């Protein structure tokens, strides 16, 4: 009788989690983006420093 | 490549900011335009006079702590403590000038542009006086008087503290 | 009772991946955190370098 | 703070990496210990002769691409493309030596280690190509101005292929 309503209570809760994993994956990408940027920022800060040393010994 | 970062900075640099920035780097240009601004910066880079750590304080002094954090990736809170332990690429003259410029209010500025073949902003003034060899890091008596014409004794006394005695 | 088992077993696979996911997020942050400290460090080094390379003599 | 890094690097190196690295820094020490290694690097950072950019190629040259993306945080691939578009902090001599240093196989080294042992001036006999190089330099027999003694050790070891490469790396 109420075995059907027993399914909804399991279905609806299942998604409630599936959403959280979905949201979690999102923030996970928001951070993957932050790193990637900072990585490039680091690289670039690296090159400019490298080049600066090279230009001080030559001249 | 990395030249794009310098653009995004200009592109987000405020109107009055462009003058503050360009002033600090000694490439001053009255009420510049993007093309003019980025043009100037780009030139300071290709020459090697505009270094990341310079553009950094440069933007810090300018007040764009937000650009520092979101574009250069530095924590302004961090850099503050850092700068408070180094020499500052900017002279105590420029720092005083920038101090004044920031403390001057509408009345004062509006009045300065009046009391003064052209200026339209305090940094524009200091710029000319600098070419007319009236104002300079050597002597700031002119800038010291300018503040007397505007009832800014509190200011003239401040400029007095940051330099002589 | 089988359709339910087919759920408890599926939904569990989710909470599992959600736990693994939450775990990675913690590591990645640790990673970002290092790079930020790395960045500032480079900065501090590069800066002091310039300010030190300024000196004239005879 | 920063020296924490120079240490973690030094202590994650390799019995051989230590000689490579010290060789690259114009500061050699035969089969050194984490103690001597650190003390050396540390003395280099305390005088500004060990800039992050250097310490980086040092490790890249030492083939420790691992310590780059783990302690220095530089993408090995990036430092690769970078170092290929600039002049190295190390001389052709140095980069040549390390080249040979890595190509020699056991059968070569074991042989060199023996073939020498009675090296005049040496204070330890060498058990390493670099160790040998060191000893040779300390006698004005090697160096960039003249690597003809390096070619000899090579043709004697039957690595004329290296003799050629060394002769190509340096010229004539």
């Amino acid at each position: 009788q109420q075995h059907s309503v027993q399914v909804d209570q399991l279905r609806m809760q299942g998604q409630s989690v599936e959403a959280a994993l979905r949201m979690e994956r999102q923030a996970a990408s928001e951070e993957k983006r932050k790193l990637a940027q900072l990585q490039v920022a680091y690289h670039q800060l690296f090159q400019e420093y490298d080049n600066h040393i090279k230009s001080s010994v030559v001249g | 490549a990395t030249y794009e970062v310098l653009c995004e900075v200009a592109r987000k640099l405020g109107t009055d900011d462009r003058e503050v920035v360009l002033f600090l780097l000694n490439v001053f240009i009255p009420q510049p335009t993007l093309a003019q601004l980025i043009g100037a910066l780009r030139a300071l880079k290709e020459e090697g006079r505009l270094t990341f750590p310079l553009l950094a304080e440069c933007l810090f002094r300018a007040g764009r702590r937000d650009l520092l954090r979101d574009l250069l990736h530095l924590d302004p809170r961090f850099l503050e403590r850092h700068l408070a332990g180094t020499m500052s690429y900017f002279s105590p003259y420029q720092l005083t000038v920038l101090h004044v410029d920031g403390e001057l209010c509408a009345r004062d500025i509006r009045s300065l542009i009046f009391l003064s073949s052209t200026p339209q902003t305090f940094l524009h003034w200091v710029y000319c006086m600098e070419n007319l060899d009236l104002l300079g890091p050597t002597d700031v008596d002119a800038l010291m008087s300018m503040l007397r014409s505007l009832s800014r004794v509190d200011l003239q006394r401040q400029v007095q503290t940051l330099m002589g005695l």
